[PDB]
């Protein structure tokens, strides 16, 4: 049965080699809403000026 | 003759013993193969069933990404948009 | 959410499977343990009549 | 002067920004793929060499249970040999 635990325990980080991966394009996603707010001030400033 | 059926006996039964071994063995293949079976079917229909969620969850990121970056250029236009209006006026 | 219940039925037919066949070879080990004792069982029977021939071919020679 | 300088500096900051994020991401899933396709096809090979070590485990049970039981009824065969020698023996003489 040790062969089954080496099955298990790869399949547990081949799962969060996974979970990683996807946090990282879910952390890209926060950055474009970033750059989505800094574009929102300006528009604001150009707007109450003109 | 008692001897006659007693030694009849014991080589009549390696015979049968010797025909049940081959038995056993050809089992032994049998159980084999289809314990390569089971665990060829299914090792497989797990690898297809952890790439496609994988390449779904990638699909449906990807589908985002490209809703708010061609958001994030329509703002852009906006904004050059106004300032050219703001450089005319002055 | 959907990769833990597609993985939880991963885990639980090896180590299901393996465990079967575990339990397999320790029944197959035992049909070739009774096969090798009846050839021990032969083997005594003959050597009860060898030694029961040898004692009364000395008895006559 | 001051106010549509300073407006197209942030502008063409974002600008930078856009292309370096989009850049970063065809960069990103360059790892994301080389790293788990190194990782898929490593897998492969270690259990498959998890199963040949069993295979050959199993192969050493019947190696040696084929030898044994040869090598038993081998001499259970010269037994009764010398058995069926010693039975016409007397019944030739009595």
């Amino acid at each position: 049965n040790d062969v089954s635990k080496e099955i298990n325990l790869m399949l547990s980080t081949y799962a969060k080699l996974l979970s990683e991966r996807a946090a990282v394009d879910a952390s890209y996603i926060d950055e474009i809403d970033e750059l989505f707010k800094e574009a929102n001030a300006i528009e604001n400033f150009l707007i109450q000026k003109r | 003759s008692s001897l006659d059926s007693s030694i009849d006996i014991l080589q009549k039964r390696a015979q049968e013993l010797i025909e049940n071994i081959n038995k056993s063995r050809q089992k032994d293949h049998a159980l084999m193969t289809n314990f390569r079976n089971s665990l060829k079917t299914k090792v497989s229909d797990l690898t297809e069933k952890l790439e496609e969620r994988i390449y779904q969850i990638y699909n449906d990121h990807n589908k985002i990404i490209q809703e708010k970056l061609q958001e994030f250029t329509q703002k852009m236009a906006k904004i050059s948009h106004l300032e050219t209006e703001l450089k005319q006026v002055c």
